[PDB]
Formats: structure tokens, sequence, C-alpha cells
């Protein structure tokens, strides 16, 4: 139990200082080897005091030496001294400094970044800070307000390059730690901390010194579901079950345990992938989309309200989902944080080194700190975070919010070769996880429409799908747009496939399904919504019937298009937002509605559509676009539709089931017109008759038949605002 | 449930990081990246079995439990430190597509810390096999080296004098009188000589693992310099006296020991790393580590599977691929944290600026910048410059390659990277030899090349000034031969720089008249003076301090004999030049105005000609003189007369002061440099006092002088 420090002197010599802890004080043995430069003996002026402890010949006269002792129970300190030869001349380090050594704390190691436990039991701390030239470690014990212990780090011993580091014999009696950088006494949160404390707003958080217990994953295995056979369901951990109607105990609602308790509800809809909203720790004021930390889940989502309980609960939820065959996808915000320009907002890395982690003055019209995503240090932080969330929490994929922002360089420019995205795409550990680019940004600055790079690996959320479907149902779009979106949006995913198009008609933000058919005013023109004849809720029977038909049409288009349908939380049960387009106004999910006939219809229709997708995997769950010989476009009576005619809001798809076991053709009619229209069914071989499976103008018993039979070349009468699906048998 | 070593050892899943064998929890965790491999197995050898080229044990890897993403991994409980390991990968063999998988090959992990193939330098394997089976060393659960409190010197780079040295050649000659010639330990007993020579930094020529017999099977040549690396995490085990003892661990420790001793004597260590290519060569070369794991990832390939050749050595390392970037940064961090290296010099560093094929619009966006195109902000150099650890070490770059890319003054630097100033070399070689139109360029060289480094935000000490290196003429050959003599290399004298900018000082060859020999001595001292008075970091190759000669051969990469050895017996014969060089280095150290942290300003530095204040910058000028204010010397006047004519140069008029001679390369030794150790220094000064009293100095042709302003 000792530590050596070999100081190079300024007179071509060496000074070896060995610090050994006592079984309680400390013993510091100074040894000057060599000769010539010290001809005549020298004295150890410890801080230049009236003492000096003259060095006596210790080894054969070649090695002069002295020994000092320091009392026990003394907090870590620094022994600073000079050497004076027998002529009055002083002797200093080669940096023209007084030989300074630590007592009570070892040198430490530069890796791993963060807090590590060594084989002996010593706790290693390592933190990167290029801007700072003075770093100190604060250790807080159980309540503390002020540090229970403060350890300044010597810039010469406790530093390798730009990584400050220090080892401690033990941390007994201490529960958390923090870093002070530059000289400002504000504690800082270690970026690489895996366990953290509770936020306290000036802002304050401390990394816990406890190590997360080893988690027994048992036989847990990644579902590894093919991207094509994916039906996503976005969910907010808090709002999903925090309502008392969910029937969960308090402190179990709104948590990961509550999320896992509804795996049967998830399975009932045919869902096999839940897309959680950001689970990183976040400021309560700004919301989940402004994270402070990137290595643990938020403690509000744990039953006990702690970060360790949060880790355990989230791992349990992932285990339950994996054993139930459902993948877990995390929405991750790596484009900005909740930290502020001022010193009160600074918590984690705006203080440690904000020249590396953040862009100069951020961007225009945005106070939120914009991360320097393409700076190598930030690249490493983000990549380590992703690897931690994959290897540790067994996450199946990530949906990168504000993904376009990740392509911008330090100066706010647009990089032609974004290094961070390239690193993410070709990370060996992450090669099997799904990566999805989400253009929507919580900020107030829309970036640009541009060609996000994918390497045939990135999926994308297709907002164009939402806009086009909404417009078509609103009668302000050409049928060519609906044709493009139904066939997998090949204009955008030509080189990837339909499966890489994450379709959606309603998001956590904006208007919900029941709000796209009820709320349509001047301010909501951006949502491309239609009030169906009367703004706000109403009692007009015709209007309500039209709204029900519109909801059915939205779900039908979502689940019959080529791609991955992404179902927002509450869409299945009419979770109204009261006409607000802000995600912050969304509330807890009212589960009672699950016993209604309206929600019965919605959930049954969604389940039927998912079952149709599963059964006819050769049509909807394809890795490649449908051939341009098994798709035909027809109008009122088996005729060329008016692609360029804006007034024609009717269209028909005929899909030839390529029988490369027999397969049945499909015929889908979309009618957004305010008036009915005839539909001439295609021709079928002798003995085959169309089966009317979907008709959105009927009541629940018959709305989605698993059946009515129709001979070939017949003429159906599509009612206004309806979708019809037939399948040859 | 599975067991590896006849049931004794247990086999678990493991974890994918860190890559390479790692001692952990009473066992060893192996992890290796391979994207194209459909199957993989871990092959364990015992040293005797590896000698026989037989696998002691083979643990197959399940693609379900022993593969996370593109990283195969497996954990084995037990005491495996005394065995060696490799991998056997099964995939597609398709040279046209860039795949080379073959189960008959056992490959060495790129992250292996020691590659055990042979023990003795230049001794083939059992049967003349120059390419015997190689394996990697399995780590111990603890470190077995005492650093003795070693701390990083962190000398400011302006205070560096760099000594490029070959580890084997430094002590391999019989005249070294060391216990182990040609090893790290053998070199440890000469760091005292280096310290007394004035050096405080040693640039080791490639000490990474390499095969010295790769040129030996065909032909009968050696690979002396070692610019073809097998393993990058591993030191050369044939440069250690231990050899393959304790599975190479001893060799590792030996290298560490050398470093430690260098730091005990106040000498920083800079490793010469060669990341731009590998010993595997082109498709026709051996498959050792990278080609058998992922050729399409680790190498630059044209669309038809051909190997891009920008290094000139057969293949090009895909430096800017993300995986290769991570590998290179990890290797450098390992050499800095584990082996306590102070800096790196990158061979053909410009190859690290050329982009990879991943950004071809075919791969990204699926359909229509290309492979090998130099980049403005290469990702690898960005990762090195802004690395938490590597950002604060020396980062010297040889800014060019064999593909025609030349980036001196333009290497993407982030205001961090230094460079081998080849323009300084050319300009100084051309001025000191008497060439027209190089007075202004020479003056710029003396000032740290502000026209190259000042605009970009770099300082004078980011320029690594050098006149001679391992490749090219030595300092003595630079003044003895007009043209190269490379017939011994075997390639019909087609090797090495053809534009040497050298001058035989009259007659050619080592057999010349007395006047030519004295002129050569003058020229050697002039080169050293120019190197030691310039702003920047002076770098010189080993042997230039005593006049090492390679017989006119300016490319001796394949000679394991005395032509590349430090001649300790010939050092004593030419101890006058060694004394002059040591005194010049000490003089540079003492002067406050030579190792400047910023470019010289007109306030401190004044330019003169044959008369003060009237420099001649014309194309016919061959004289450059200046005076520099000095906080310790008062003022120093330096003058170079590269003309073939003597000149009585007037000195600046400083009322109440006199110029006292210090250095004159024309004087006979020891009067070429005046020190108090000469009992008759005062008499020597008095014999020229009649010139110095009228502010004059008589200079021979091709000679330099340094004077100090003393009160009088
Ligand atoms: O970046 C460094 C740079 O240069 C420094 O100094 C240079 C230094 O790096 C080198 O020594 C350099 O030498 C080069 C070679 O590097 C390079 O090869 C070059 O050009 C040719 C060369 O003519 C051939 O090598 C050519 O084809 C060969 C393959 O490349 C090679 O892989 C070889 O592979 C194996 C071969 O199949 C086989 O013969 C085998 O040998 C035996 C085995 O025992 C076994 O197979 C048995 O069964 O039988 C065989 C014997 O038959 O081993 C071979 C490899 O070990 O196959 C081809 C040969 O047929 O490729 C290259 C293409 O470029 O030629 C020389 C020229 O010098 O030059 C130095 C210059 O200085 C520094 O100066 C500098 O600082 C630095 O920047
Ligand atoms: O340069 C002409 C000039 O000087 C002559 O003396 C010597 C030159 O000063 C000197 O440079 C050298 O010329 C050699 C070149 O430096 C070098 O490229 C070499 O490889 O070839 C040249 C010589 O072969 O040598 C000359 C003398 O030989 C000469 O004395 C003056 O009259 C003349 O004005
Ligand atoms: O004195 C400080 C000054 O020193 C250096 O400037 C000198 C140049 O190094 C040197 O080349 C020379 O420049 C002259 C050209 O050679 C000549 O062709 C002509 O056109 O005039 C030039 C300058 O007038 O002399 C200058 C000093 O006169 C150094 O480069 C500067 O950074 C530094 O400020
Ligand atoms: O989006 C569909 C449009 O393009 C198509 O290739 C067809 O010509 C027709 O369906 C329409 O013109
Ligand atoms: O098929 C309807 C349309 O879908 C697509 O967007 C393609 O352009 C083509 O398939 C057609 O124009
Ligand atoms: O990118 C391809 C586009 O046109 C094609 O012919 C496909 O049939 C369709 O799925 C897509 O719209
Ligand atoms: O899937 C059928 C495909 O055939 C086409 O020639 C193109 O590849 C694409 O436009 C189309 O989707
Ligand atoms: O390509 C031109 C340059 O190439 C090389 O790197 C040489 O070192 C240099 O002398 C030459 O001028
Ligand atoms: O100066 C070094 C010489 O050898 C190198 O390997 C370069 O490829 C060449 O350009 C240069 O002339
Ligand atoms: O032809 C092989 C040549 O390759 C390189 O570019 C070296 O600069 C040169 O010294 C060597 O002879």
């Amino acid at each position: 139990a000792r530590s050596c420090y070999r100081f190079r002197t300024d007179d071509d010599g060496v000074v070896d200082v060995a610090v050994s802890g006592e079984d309680g004080g400390y013993a510091v043995s100074v040894e000057v080897p060599g000769t010539r430069g010290r001809e005549g003996g020298l004295v150890l002026r410890a801080s230049g005091s009236g003492e000096g402890v003259p060095l006596a010949p210790a080894a054969g006269g070649a090695s002069l030496a002295a020994e000092l002792s320091f009392d026990p129970t003394r907090a870590p300190f620094y022994l600073s001294f000079l050497l004076t030869d027998a002529s009055g001349a002083e002797i200093r380090t080669h940096r023209k400094t007084s030989f300074r050594v630590p007592v009570g704390v070892g040198p430490g190691s530069p890796a791993p970044l963060g807090m590590s436990i060594s084989g002996d039991g010593a706790v290693n701390f390592a933190v990167y800070s290029k801007n700072a030239n003075a770093v100190s470690l604060y250790l807080y014990a159980a309540a503390g307000d002020e540090p229970a212990l403060e350890i300044d780090l010597d810039p010469y011993i406790h530093r390798t390059g730009n990584v400050w580091h220090v080892s401690l014999a033990s941390v007994d009696g201490y529960v958390s730690y923090a870093f002070c950088c530059g000289g400002i006494r504000r504690p800082l949160l270690d970026p690489y901390a895996k366990v953290i404390g509770d936020f306290v707003s000036s802002m304050r958080c401390f990394a816990s010194l406890a190590i997360a217990p080893s988690y027994n994953w048992g036989r847990d295995r990644h579902p590894r579901l093919p991207l094509e056979k994916l039906v996503v369901y976005r969910a907010n951990v808090a709002l999903f079950t925090k309502d008392r109607s969910s029937g969960l105990p308090d402190d179990a609602a709104g948590t990961f345990t509550g999320l896992s308790a509804k795996v049967e509800h998830f399975r009932s809809l045919g869902v096999n992938a839940i897309l959680l909203e950001p689970v990183f720790p976040f400021h309560q004021v700004k919301g989940p989309y402004f994270p402070y930390h990137f290595f643990s889940p938020m403690n509000l989502y744990s039953s006990k309200g702690l970060s360790v309980s949060a880790i355990k609960s989230m791992k349990d939820m992932v285990r339950v989902m994996h054993r139930n065959g459902i993948e877990v996808l995390l929405e991750v915000v790596f484009t900005h944080t909740a930290e502020g320009e001022s010193e009160c907002q600074t918590i984690s890395m705006r203080g440690i080194d904000n020249s590396s982690y953040y862009i100069a003055n951020g961007i225009a019209g945005c106070k939120a700190s914009i991360l320097n995503c393409n700076h190598p240090v930030t690249q490493k932080l983000i990549l380590d975070s992703l690897r931690h969330w994959v290897l540790d929490f067994h996450v199946d994929g990530f949906c990168f919010i504000n993904a376009p922002f990740l392509v911008r360089g330090p100066g706010g420019e647009y990089l032609s070769r974004p290094p961070l995205l390239e690193a993410i795409t070709f990370d060996p550990v992450l090669s099997m996880t799904k990566i999805i680019a989400d253009p929507w940004s919580p900020l107030d600055i829309s970036n640009v429409q541009f060609p996000f790079p994918h390497w045939k690996r990135w999926a994308e959320v297709n907002t164009r799908f939402s806009i086009d479907v909404r417009k078509f149902l609103k009668r302000e779009a050409l049928i060519s747009d609906l044709a493009t979106r139904l066939c997998g949006s090949g204009d955008l995913f030509s080189t990837r496939g339909p499966a890489f198009s994450f379709n959606h008609v309603s998001r956590n933000s904006g208007l919900s399904l029941v709000d796209l058919v009820s709320f349509s005013n001047d301010d909501l023109l951006s949502e491309s919504s239609w009030n169906c004849g009367e703004e706000g809720p109403s009692e007009n029977s015709a209007v309500l019937q039209t709204r029900l038909r519109q909801i059915r049409n939205f779900l039908f288009i979502l689940f019959v298009s080529l791609g991955v349908p992404v179902l927002n939380m509450g869409d299945e049960c009419g979770h109204s937002a009261a006409g607000s387009v802000s995600y912050k106004d969304r509330g807890p999910l009212n589960w009672r509605g699950m016993k209604t006939t309206f929600v019965k219809e919605v959930t049954g229709f969604i389940s039927f559509l998912t079952a149709l997708r599963s059964r006819r995997g050769d049509i909807f769950q394809r890795r490649e676009f449908l051939k341009l010989e098994n798709i035909h476009w027809y109008g009122s009576d088996l005729c060329e539709p008016g692609w360029d005619d804006p007034t024609s809001n009717f269209l028909c798809m005929h899909i030839n089931a390529e029988v490369d076991s027999v397969r049945g053709d499909l015929y889908i009619c979309f009618n957004a017109n305010e008036e009915s229209v005839s539909a001439a069914l295609p021709a079928l071989a002798e003995g085959s008759v169309w089966l009317r499976l979907v008709d959105t103008s009927l009541a629940f018993p018959g709305f989605f038949a698993t059946v009515q039979q129709v001979p070939g070349l017949s003429s159906y009468h599509v009612e206004a605002h309806t979708c019809v699906l037939f399948e040859s048998k | 449930e599975r067991y590896a070593l006849g049931g004794a050892c247990r086999v678990l899943a493991g974890m994918p990081a860190p890559l390479g064998a790692t001692a952990l929890d009473g066992g060893v965790n192996f992890a290796v990246y391979s994207a194209g491999a459909s199957a993989a197995s871990l092959c364990l050898f015992t040293p005797d079995d590896l000698e026989a080229d037989e696998v002691t044990e083979e643990v197959p890897l399940d693609p379900l439990f022993n593969r996370t993403g593109n990283v195969w991994h497996v954990f084995i409980e037990g005491e495996l430190h005394n065995m060696l390991y490799g991998y056997r990968f099964d995939g597609m063999f398709a040279p046209h597509c860039g795949q080379y998988f073959d189960v008959s090959n056992v490959v060495v992990d790129p992250y292996a810390k020691a590659v055990i193939s042979r023990g003795e330098y230049g001794v083939p394997g059992p049967g003349g096999d120059c390419w015997p089976q190689m394996a990697g060393m399995i780590p111990l659960p603890y470190s077995t080296f005492d650093w003795q409190g070693d701390l990083p010197l962190r000398y400011p780079q302006k205070d560096l004098v760099i000594y490029e040295m070959h580890l084997r050649g430094f002590t391999k000659h019989s005249s070294s009188n060391v216990e182990h010639p040609g090893t790290y330990i053998g070199a440890i007993s000469k760091l005292d000589y280096l310290k007394e020579l004035g050096v405080n930094c040693v640039e080791l020529m490639p000490c990474h693992e390499f095969n010295e017999l790769e040129y030996f099977s065909c032909s009968s040549k050696m690979n002396f310099w070692g610019y073809s690396t097998i393993n990058f995490f591993s030191p050369m085990i044939r440069y250690s006296s231990g050899g393959i003892r304790n599975c190479g661990r001893d060799a590792i420790n030996e290298f560490k020991t050398f470093v430690r001793e260098a730091h005990k004597r106040g000498i920083e260590v800079i490793m010469d790393v060669v990341f731009n290519h590998t010993a595997e060569g082109n498709e026709k070369g051996p498959i050792l580590s990278f080609r058998g794991i992922d050729n399409s990832t680790y190498y630059m390939l044209a669309p038809k599977g051909e190997f891009y050749n920008y290094s000139g050595c057969g293949n090009t390392f895909n430096c800017n691929h993300p995986v290769v970037r991570e590998f290179i940064v990890d290797c450098l961090r390992y050499w800095v944290t584990e082996m306590h290296v102070d800096g790196f010099r990158f061979d053909l560093a410009s190859i690290m600026t050329r982009g990879c094929s991943l950004w071809d619009p075919v791969n990204v966006y699926g359909s229509p910048t290309t492979t090998g195109t130099p980049l403005a902000t290469p990702p690898l150099i960005d990762m090195i410059s802004n690395d938490p650890i590597l950002g604060d070490v020396k980062l010297i770059a040889e800014a060019w390659d064999a593909g025609g890319l030349y980036q001196v003054g333009q290497f993407p630097h982030w205001k961090i990277w230094s460079e081998w100033n080849g323009k300084y070399r050319d300009i100084v070689r051309q001025f000191i030899k008497g060439t027209d139109g190089f007075a202004g360029g020479f003056a710029e060289c003396l000032c740290g090349s502000p026209h190259l480094y000042q605009a970009g935000g770099r300082k004078p000490w980011h320029s690594i000034n050098f006149v001679c290196a391992h490749d090219g003429f030595t300092l003595a050959d630079l003044v003895t031969y007009n043209k190269k003599y490379n017939s011994s290399n075997g390639e019909d004298n087609r090797d090495g720089e053809n534009h040497n900018l050298s001058w035989n000082c009259g007659e050619e060859g080592e057999f010349a008249g007395l006047s030519v020999k004295r002129l050569r001595k003058r020229q050697m001292r002039n080169f050293f003076v120019s190197l030691m008075v310039s702003q920047g970091v002076p770098m010189f190759y080993m042997g230039d301090e005593y006049g090492h000669t390679k017989g006119g051969n300016n490319n001796t990469y394949c000679h394991d004999h005395y032509v590349n050895y430090f001649r300790w017996d010939k050092k004593e014969e030419s101890s006058d030049l060694q004394r002059f060089c040591s005194l010049m280095t000490k003089f540079r150290k003492q002067c406050e105005s030579l190792g400047l942290a910023d470019f010289p300003t007109a306030q401190r530095l004044h330019w003169h000609g044959h008369q003060p204040g009237k420099p001649d910058w014309s194309e016919t000028s061959r004289f450059v003189a200046f005076s520099t204010k000095d906080e310790t010397k008062g003022e120093i006047y330096v003058a170079f007369n590269a003309s073939h004519l003597p000149a009585v140069v007037g000195l600046p008029e400083r009322p109440g002061y006199r110029w006292e001679p210090l250095v004159d390369t024309g004087k006979p030794a020891p009067y070429d440099f005046l020190t108090d150790d000469l009992p008759d220094r005062a008499h020597a000064v008095h014999l020229f006092s009649h010139f110095l009293n009228s502010n004059l100095y008589p200079m021979l042709s091709y000679s330099s002088i340094i004077l100090e302003l003393q009160p009088d």
C-alpha cells in the first residue's frame, strides 16, 4: 500500500516521494538519488518553515533521503516542499514549482471515464475537461448540503492530457459525489454517471456512489423482429397509466411497472413494438424532450422515485416485453439539453466544458443549449450512451428526435458527411438495433427538408404520409398523392423499401384522431383537419356519423399502406386533446373508455387490420415495393382516374396477389367525396368471388367482416366518406 | 453448459467490449469485430504447440450467444495467461468482391498486445519458414511492471531537441559494449550519452511488431526499418532480449523499462507509427490479422476488389472507416496510458486525410465524394486532435504520401498538429550548398516558417525542422555525394529521392583532398548551426552528431549490417563534431531567444548583410545575417556566408559594447566553439580583438559565425 511520485528536478536530477498509508497516519519518504548537483547535502524545506528535516545518507550515500509522518484521521491534503543544498540555493521541479504530493488520495487512472471500482476496492474518478485548469471532487454523505469532503486535484499528478483523475482508498460514509471545475463552487453532475440523484432547482444533482446491482436477465432474448413485420405503438410512460382508471396501485401507475402491466392490452391490438417517449432525466419545467443526463432513466418513472429503482423497473419492463415478443424502442434526444447559458441552469456539462459539448451561442431563436453533436467528445458520449442502453438495458432500437439537427456541424452549417451519423450506422455493437430518424423537433426552429443520409439502414418517420392522407380525406389533394403514399412512399424510400417508411396519421403532438375530425379553425389550418361541419363537439347525428367514418378511414389508410404503421397513444380510444396542438397539453389516458362501444369498434378494427397485415404478409409485410404489374388504378367504373383532376376525390387500387398455396386478389376503394360513387369490381376467374371485408359505412356487426359475397364485374355503391376492401376467394 | 480445456475451463457468453483479450473475473474475455464472418472459433495454443503449428484447443462460437451485432465474443474461466490465442473465421471467399474468409487460416487479433511467432532477429522458423504461425498473448489479471512513480514530463514543444534513433541499430554494433546489443535493455545504457549530447526527446523508428524476414524468403533481404506493421498494439519482440519468453510479456516489460529509464534521465519518447498500410500487402500477400477478419472493412478497395495503393507498399489502411478510426484511436490511447509514450510521428499521415468509400453516394442514399479523396476535416484526425488523452500529446505528421498528395503547411491541424517541415529541409539544403535565390526562403526558415504556420493559427514550434532523416542522405553523405548509390538495395538503383539537393563539396567520394575535407567539416557544422538557431523544433537522425556515412546509399531500408548501425568506435574518431553539436545544443538551450513560443518580431530580430541593417534579398544573395535581443545573452549576432568568397562582415554598432566571438565553423577544433574549458580562450579572443574592436569579423566561404554582445 504505497504510491510513488518521481519528480524531475530543474538541476538534472530526480526526487522520489513514496506515500504509504498506515495501518492510520501517512509516511512520506523522500529520496534523492544521484550526485553532483546536490554536492554537499540538502535539506527538505517543507513549505519553507523553520523545520526542514535534513536528508541523511540512506543508501550507501548515493541515495540521500528523509522520512516524514502525518497524523491519522486527516482529510486528503497536499505536502508541498522544496530542497535546499548546503549553500542556500533552492531546488525546484523542472516546471519551476515546489515538489507537491497528494496524501490520502492516489494518482488514479484516465479510463474508464466516470466512476469505477477497482479490484482492491479503491474508487477511481475520471472526468474530461479541456477548458478547466482546476478541478476538485466533492463527496457528500447522507443528510448533505455542503460537501462532506473536498479533494482538489493537482494539475500535474491528477491529470493525463485533458482527463482529470483521482483514486480513493474507499468511499465509506459517502453516498454521492460531484465535480467543481474552473474554480466556481457549484457542484456538477458527472456526464458518465450511471446512477444519479434527484434534481434540485440554481440547478443541482449528484452522481450516486452506489453501483447498480447486477441484473439477472435470465433467458431474456432480443425479439429481433424483421422491420417489415413491425407495428409500433408510441407511449408516454407517465401518461400511459398514471390515471386511476388504469386500475393500478399508486406509485405503480405512470411507471415502467404500469407500462408492463398492460402487455395484454398491447397484444390485443396486434402491436409488437412500443416506442417510449424520452426516458432520460429531464427538467420538470421543460419536459421529457430536454434531457440533463444520458445514461440512466428518469426517477419519476420508478415506484420509489429513485434512480436505482428506476433502472431496476425499466429493466423489468424490458424483460416482460421481450418475453412477450414485443420490442422496446427509445426516443432519444441527442441534439440539445435542458441546461442554460447562465450559471444557475448549468448542472452537468455546461459547466465542466461547454466549449466542447455545446455550440457557440447556440442557434438563432432558441435558448436551449444545442449540443456539439459532431465534436469527437460529444460523439463518444452519445455512442457510449447508446451502447449502454443496448448492452445494459437490452433496448431494441432508437428513434432519434430532431434527427436532421444531427447533421449540422459546429458552426451551424450543414455537413455533407456528418461523422456522428456515420459512427452510429457502423457501430459494431449496434449493428442489429433499429435506428429511426424523426424530423419532428421539440424546438421552435424548423430546420429544412433535405436528404437525410441512411446507408440503407436508417428508417424515417414519414410526416409527408400524415399530411397527404389528411389532405386527401379533407378533399384538398390529388389522388396521385394518395397513390404514392399507399405504395410505400417510393419517392423517399426508393432505394430502401416500404418497410423503412414509418407511417402515421397522428402524433404525441398536434391533433389526435378525434381532434382531426372535430377541431378545424384558422389556427389549426397547419394540421390539415376538418371539423365535419361544426367546430368542437356536437350532437348533429350526420356530423357524428361522418366523424366516425373519418376515423375509420384514417385507421384504414394507416394500416393498408405499405410501411410500418405507427399508432400514437390514445388514438385507439379517442383520447381527445381539446383542440390543442401542443404535446404538453396531453393528459393521462382514460382507460374507462375501453368498455365503450366506440372504443370497442376502434380496437376491433385496429386488431382486424393488424391481423390482415399479418395473414397477407406477401402484400403488406414486404421488403420490396409491389411490382408494377400487380397494381392497377381505377375510377368510378374500371376507368382511368383523374390524377390531375383536383375535383376527383375517389380512387381504387386493384392488387394482384402474385402466386409465385393460392392467393386472393385485393380491391381497395377510397372515397373522400361528399357524394356517393359507383365502383366496378375487377374481373375474377370462374369460381372466384369478391369478399367484402371492410366497409366503413356500416355498424359494428359487419363493419369489418373476418361474409358478403359479390360476383366478379359487379357494381358496388361506395357511400360518401368511406373506404371499402374486398378480397377475391 | 460448455467447457474448453478438456473440461477444466468453463465457457460463458462474454461481452462485446472492450475488443481484445481482457483479464476479468477469474477468466479471459475475448471480443473481435467481424462483419462478413458467418462463423468463428477461438483457437488456443500452448507455446510448444504453436512451435509445431498445431491448435491445442478450439472453442466454436455460437452466432446466437457469442455475437452481439458484428462483434464475436466469448469468455473462458481459468488461468489462460500461459497460452496464446487466435481466431478462425468462416465466410465467403471472393477476392473480386473483397472477401477472403478461409477456415484453414488462424489469424491474430488486431487488439493482441503481443504476437508470438519467432524469438531471434533474423532467424527463420523451423524449416526456413519466414511466416510461421503467429498467436496473441493472453493477459494476466494484474500488471507486473513497476513504473516507480513515473510522471509525464510534458516538456513544452518549443524546448524539444529530437533525436531520431533506430532501436536495434543504436547498440547492435560490437563497439557499443553493451550487455545485450540491439535491444531495449542494450539501448538503456546509452541514454546517458544522449543526455550529455543535449537531446531530451527520442523519436523511435517503428517499434511495432513487424517481420524482418518478409523480404528474405524471396531475394535475401531484410526489413531493417520496419515500415510494415503486423500488429499495432504489440511491440517488436525481436527488439527485446527476452524474445518469446513468458509468452512475450517479458518483451513488453522490456519496452516499458526503456521508456521508464528515458524519463528518469529527462528524455521524452515519441513512437514512429505506421497506420497507412499493413504487412499483408496486396491480394497476393499473407493473411495474418486483418484480411482474414474483414478485408472489405480494414482496406481501401476499388469497386472490382483491387487494393488501393497510396502508401506505395501494396495496400492502404482504411483509416477513416468508423471501425478503423476507433481501432487507431484505441491503439494510440493504449500506447499513451499503458506504455507511457509522450508523442507520435505518423508515417505518410496524408493517407489519414483520404476519405473512405462509405460516403460514396451509392452506399449512402442508395444511388448517385469517392474513395481516396483528400478531406478538409478528416474524421480520424478530428478524433485524434480532440481526444481527451491524445489531444495533449505530441502529434507530428509526415504530410505526404506515395499517391501524389503533399500537404506541408496544410495538414488538417486544429491548431494542434505539428509537421515534418520538408520545405525547411529543401530550402536549407539549397541555401547552405550555395544556390541562388534562397536567402529570403532561408530567412523565413530561420523564423519558424511564418508563411506556412502563422496564418493557420500555429506557432513556430509546430514546425519540425530537420536537414536529414532515416530516409535520404545522412548529414555526412549530404556533403560527400551528389547522387544516390542504391545498387546494394537490389532494385537497379531505382530507390530513394532523386532530387537530394546535395553537394560533394568538390570531389566526390570519401577520398578527396584536404581542402574538400575541411569544407565538408565546415558544411556539417553549418547545417547543425542553422538547425540549432532556427525557430521550431530541431530534429536530427542518429549518427549525424559524429558524421555517420552510409556510403552514398540514401535508402537503406533493407540492410541489417553496420551501414545502419551507430558506430561507437567511429564516434571517438570524430569527437570534435560531436563536441560541436553538443555545445550548439547547449547554446540553444541557454539562449532565451531561440526556442521562442511565438514568431520573431522586428523588435527583437533585425536582419543585416555584409553591413548592418542592409540585408541582400536578391536572387544573387548568398549571405544571411541577423541579430536577436536575448534576455540572458544580451544580444546574439548570427551570420551565414554560403557564398564561395570570404568576407569581412561589419557588425552592428552598439555603443559601450563589444562583440565577443562564440562560434566559427571555419576555425580548427576546439576553437570552432569557444568555452571556458579551453585554458587559452582569452588569448584566442585577443588574437582577433583587432578585428572585433573595429566591429568586423573575417569569414571564410561557406561558413557561419555566432557572436555575443558583452559590455565593454
Ligand atoms: O510508408 C512507409 C514509407 O516508406 C518507408 O520505407 C519503405 C518501406 O516501407 C518498405 O521497405 C518499402 O519497400 C517496398 C515495399 O514495401 C513494397 O513491396 C514495394 O513495391 C511492391 C513490391 O515490389 C512487392 O512487395 C509487391 O508485391 C508483393 C506483395 O506486396 C507482397 O504482399 C508479397 O506477399 C508475399 C509473397 O506472396 C510471398 O513471396 C511471401 O514470401 C515467401 C513466403 O515464405 C511464402 O509465401 C513461401 O511459400 O514463398 C514466398 C517466397 O516466394 O511473402 C510476401 C510478403 O511477405 O507478394 C508480392 C511479391 O511477389 O507489392 C509492392 C507494391 O508496392 O517494393 C519495395 C520498394 O522499396 O520501401 C521503403 C522506402 O523507403 C520510409 O522510407 C518512409 O519513412 C515511409 O513513409
Ligand atoms: O554556383 C555557381 C557559383 O559558385 C560556384 O561554386 C560552387 C557552388 O557555389 C556550389 O553550389 C556547387 O555547385 C553544385 C550545386 O550546389 C549542386 O547542385 C551540385 O550537385 O552541383 C554543383 C557543382 O557540380 O559547386 C560550385 C563549384 O563547383 C563557383 O565557384 C562560382 O564561380 C559560381 O559563381
Ligand atoms: O524582422 C522580423 C521579420 O522577419 C522575417 O521577415 C523577413 C523575411 O524572413 C525575409 O524573407 C525577408 O523578406 C523580404 C524578401 O526576402 C524580399 O524578397 C523582399 O521582397 O522583401 C521582403 C521583406 O521586405 O526579410 C524580412 C524582413 O525584412 C519574418 O518572415 C517576419 O515574419 C518577421 O516579421
Ligand atoms: O401517383 C400516380 C401517378 O403516377 C403513375 O405512375 C401513373 O401514371 C398514375 O397512377 C399517376 O399518373
Ligand atoms: O402506383 C401509384 C404511384 O405510386 C408511386 O408513387 C409511383 O410513382 C408509381 O407506383 C405510381 O405513380
Ligand atoms: O418506388 C417505387 C414506386 O413505384 C413502384 O412501381 C412501386 O410499385 C410502388 O410501390 C412505389 O410507389
Ligand atoms: O416494385 C416494382 C419496381 O419495378 C421498377 O422497375 C422499379 O424498381 C420500381 O419503380 C418499382 O417499384
Ligand atoms: O511531391 C513533391 C514532394 O514530395 C515529397 O514528399 C518530397 O519529400 C519533396 O521533396 C517533394 O517536393
Ligand atoms: O521524402 C520522403 C520520400 O519518401 C516517401 O515515402 C514519399 O512517398 C515520397 O514522396 C518522398 O519523396
Ligand atoms: O520505388 C520505391 C520507392 O517508394 C517510395 O515512394 C520511397 O520514397 C522511395 O524511397 C522508394 O524507393
